[PDB]
């Protein structure tokens, strides 16, 4: 499973620069008060090893 | 030298195409000859002899056209390979292939009113029924092999064409316009097997069963696509022969088509770039979902655990697996159109 | 410009949506009305009239919506070659086209009770059979070729579409999905080929053969896959034109399969390295068994050799040149493959 | 971990092996219970009763038995993916599939006598015919779905196999041996169908045309290859249902031939290198001997023209010419043969 | 030696041979006594007697040739696996085949008047029918068996022939030469099915619909090619099983061609270059008359437009439009025919 | 039409010196007054540039 | 019949140093007595020249 | 027909020298009187312009 999250959190980082932006957490949800709150419990920028926690 | 060779070839050019003239000339008078005989007249009228004169003052003059056409072939062959005397040309193949022409194109209904005891035992019913049928009902039929002109006119006249023998001829054809081919011959074989089999099938159909020309046209079309006879079983032998010959026809034409939309199916080199690029697009935007709905179902089965509730959290978990799976699926039909488009 | 291109898009997208909605209104009226015609009541009852009065008012809207998409197309025509003048895009093709739109989409059963005498030979009996039947069932019929503008749905909706002609579109759709076109279009015609065959044969069926629904489903069924008739041969003409018809896509369904399932049993680059995989492990262990037995019957031959027996060595013998036999015929097996997986 | 998933292989293995030995026994006793129903005895004797009660027997056992496999395959799927909870596992898709095979394997015949009245009208002669039929063959034919227990088999018991869906199994299979597929399918689908269209229509059958099990068979071979149906045209709507099923079956299994006698007609690399070095031996003799008779010709040709003779030089020319066109011929042959094999 | 091993090539050369005369003799004198039963004599003539005696002699001398035949494939096998004993090359699979072509070549009709009654009902009418047949009439349809001795003395004769087994020499005549293969064997299964549909019918039909040779022949045609049975249905099991027979290998003969025209209609690399030449001339010219219309519908826009004309400006604008469309097509044909050159 | 009318113009052009001569205007008409009324309207000799004004 | 018998020797020497190991002898049979016998009647290890010893 | 009687004699020139040699004339008879007649009517040895005489 952690091979699977990496590679979704991956193609969700189309800058490349391995950290995900908050503009780009709101985008990939149109495909208001959730995004904050996971924003909130994940964190000024969340990372893999953030990601990683929120998943597991 | 070589406009001497070009002359020739412009009248062995013409001399078929009058042997087409007459050759389809003396076909259509039969056609009109034969219908007519049955019910607008009888056989010994003056109208009869004077159409079935008119069919042997074609086949007369059809004949020294044949005769005159291979005498310009052998002096081709004369001018080709160097040669002056006849007998250098005139080899055992080429004679055999001169009688046959001048024997197929020398059969048609002879003027004069003779018959013959015609015998048939109907079908479905297998009760004998006997009838005076003329004798020029069986010389119409051989009068249909004349179509070979067709053929002979349609090499010397094709722009692409002016080794070039038939066999070339027949195969480009299949290349250029497979449907044309597979279209033309099929219709015209349609029509002409469906009047053989009604012409031959007049004497011994009292209930007009097969005779009507209509009911002929579905017999021939069903045995042509090997479907089956239901009723419309022939009687006489000359309409089971034809029956057999549109089935192998129909067995023939039905492995073309196999073999011509097996090559129409496959994509050319500037279709498959372009189908590579559209698949490439709409995996990209499946990508890009589906591992939005494992981000998505993964952070909502957090938010569940945290509720202190059982069945959210199950729910999730079930639903954040199948994202998953999804996922990987779209992955790997995405690296395999790479691998394609790479090679 | 560019929007306002795209807005004629948008416009002739939402004008063959209604034509479609219509298109089948117009078809499902038509239905409804012929079934209740023949039990419920009479063709001039005010049911009828009432019934036959909501497909002409359905076809005039519909041919409004021909004429309105066509102009939207006209428009197109203008703002992509820049024209202005109606002329310069009114070309002969065009013109015929868009009639040949309107004669398809204005056959209906038109309102009124008109009949017409219909004489048939009844089948396998060659009875003669006369009944004076409604006018409204040839109309009917043609109703169905209302179906065009599914097509047209299709292709101005696909994601993918949107040269692009309907070869290419018919061509990828044989691709992406073969087992789909191939089982949608088949059951499609299941339906409307022997409802059709119902609906023609209602009038010269007395014995409840072919005018049957699920007997008019097996005569196309078994005419469709080329079986045969048996005993289910129409007595009219529509229904032996339907059965003809349905041999016809028969013959070229049963061609794209073959020319389908040729391609989907051809192994991939992946699943060939996955093929060869599995058969080297199956000929490495099968070269030490075969091997295992060539020394255990050689050796076998030497120990009753020495035990002064004549037919115990001459089994072994016989057992050792057969493994050595296997044994030769396993190792060109192998090397074969180790050729193949190296190419 | 490990070991505990092989555990489960094990005994999903074993259970899937039990499965099918009731799901033979069940259907075993039906086909005897069948065949004896009719004439050895009747429904309401304590033979019919005992002998259905142990189909019913067999199918409690049976039922038990799909739900413990599916119950280990529900362990195997916590193992994998590592869950505890059932419902984690309990998708929608798999409940259906669950639900499905029940189903299918909980239809029998139930013990106990109960009749329905069956009318069909018979063919070719359209005469209604009533008899009052018991339930239990609409109950036995469905018995025959359990044949997929023979697939699960198959898969659980492979070497080969222990994605690896049914796709990519049944796709190697028709590789390494395409014979045997399609003749113990063929052969199997041979007997279970003509005994259902012999067991379905031996009520509406007293003349002894299909409910002879001789003439079943024949009327299930010639419908399987698309020969016809001559005079064994089925009564029933079963006996018509299960030909049409087998046409369906004999147009995809003549369409795997298809595209299986072209794989298998192809030469390889190995046996390509071993017919071109045959045929250049056949054309090196050839050119030899061509080559000799043009020589030879025009030899003679020379010793004729100093005879003073005319019609003898005429002859060894036109000799020397085929001599010479057979000559060019061979060399046109021969050529192309070596650029094959270079390239 | 070699010079040894050459020798039992030698004689199993010669042995095949003479068993291939004795068994078309055997043959020929059965089908000449089984049609001169019928009407010439009676079974209990001494006419039949003899000739009866003559396939017992020819049956006798064959045997001792076939027993002889293999005793020289016994020798030859001694010498290329260097043995001696008798019993190093009496495997089970050699004996099991060696007893198979004796049992096939010893089925003969045995001298001396034996009769069985033959009871089969009628078809199309199921009317039963008794007669009392005599016993060699089961006897002389398996003689038809020793056929094999053609594919032998075929192999052991042939020039390319001197691994090489049947499988190889099989595929190979289908390349060489895939019509004559195609041709002979439906021909030869023609007359020889024919036959034997029309003897063991001869008993129950008094109609003359199948024993009539012609008959027979047209009922063998319609099967082979799965067209159907019409109202030639045989009435016995053997008529029937023929009929079967043929079936099967008229839906083998027609995948075969359907895999042997596919590979006649793909063009070789020679006839590729000269077909890519003349597409390249016929496109080069288009390319020149289709820009040159492109000038003139053009320029004759301009001068109209000077003319103060609005009509005549119109129709030369919708010309120049399409000669602009029609010279894109073209560019876009020649470009595709260069990128295909090139490659 | 601009890109067509360059396309044709320069199959006309078969000696590439990019000046299609009075010969050439004479001979693709083959596949008198109005020849020479053209040469006339369009011009010693026609160029890329008078051939769009022609075309225009 | 030599060459198929060094064949099936090079097969059995997996290790590919030329001499086969009475390990190696033991393991091909499970593909007591009787293989004891046929390594003294072969024979303190067992070469190529042996193995044709015993084949012939 | 001088290409073809060239490339015949070439066929019969197998050992490449370019000329022919009376063995080779009797052996390609065999696939008495008659050859020593041509030998002598077309001569110690023949070559190409005497193949080429005979044939003409
Ligand atoms: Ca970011
Ligand atoms: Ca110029
Ligand atoms: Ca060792
Ligand atoms: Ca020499
Ligand atoms: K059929
Ligand atoms: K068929």
């Amino acid at each position: 499973s952690e091979e699977e999250i990496r590679e979704a959190f991956r193609v969700f980082d189309k800058d490349g620069n391995g950290y995900i932006s908050a503009a780009e957490l709101r985008h990939v949800m149109t495909n208001d008060e959730e995004v904050d709150e996971m924003i909130r419990e994940a964190d000024g920028q969340v990372n893999y090893e953030e990601f990683v926690q929120m998943m597991t | 030298a070589l406009r001497r060779r070009r002359a020739l070839f412009e009248k062995r050019k013409r001399l078929s195409d009058y042997a087409l003239i007459f050759g389809m000339f003396g076909i259509v008078v039969m056609v009109i000859e034969t219908e007519l005989s049955w019910g607008a007249y009888d056989k010994a009228s003056l109208y009869s002899l004077a159409l079935k004169c008119l069919i042997s003052l074609s086949t007369i003059i059809l004949l020294g056209l044949i005769i005159v056409y291979h005498a310009r072939e052998i002096q081709l062959f004369m001018v080709d390979n160097g040669a002056d005397d006849w007998r250098i040309a005139m080899t055992y193949e080429r004679i055999f292939f001169i009688c046959l022409e001048i024997l197929v194109c020398a059969i048609h209904p002879i003027p004069g009113n003779y018959t013959f005891t015609w015998t048939a035992r109907l079908a479905f019913s297998y009760a004998p029924s006997t009838t005076t049928a003329d004798v020029d009902i069986i010389l119409s039929i051989p009068m249909f092999l004349r179509l070979y002109l067709i053929a002979r006119v349609m090499l010397l006249h094709s722009k692409l064409f002016t080794n070039f023998n038939t066999r070339f001829v027949m195969k480009t054809l299949m290349t250029i316009c497979p449907g044309t081919v597979l279209l033309v011959f099929s219709i015209s074989l349609w029509i002409i097997a469906a009047w053989t089999v009604r012409a031959c099938e007049r004497y011994h159909d009292q209930q007009d069963v097969t005779s009507n020309f209509l009911g002929a046209m579905w017999l021939i079309s069903i045995t042509f696509l090997s479907i089956g006879y239901g009723d419309m079983v022939p009687n006489t032998y000359c309409g089971k022969g034809v029956c057999l010959l549109t089935g192998i026809m129909g067995a023939g034409c039905t492995a073309l088509v196999v073999a011509v939309v097996a090559r129409k199916l496959e994509l050319t080199k500037a279709e498959k770039h372009v189908h590579n690029f559209m698949m490439d697009i709409q995996y990209t935007k499946e990508m890009k979902e589906s591992a939005a709905r494992v981000l998505q179902e993964a952070w909502m089965f957090y938010k569940h655990t945290r509720r202190k509730e059982s069945h959210a959290a199950r729910r999730h978990q079930r639903k954040l697996l199948a994202a998953i799976n999804a996922f990987r699926q779209v992955r790997l039909k995405h690296r395999k159109l790479r691998e394609q488009v790479n090679s």
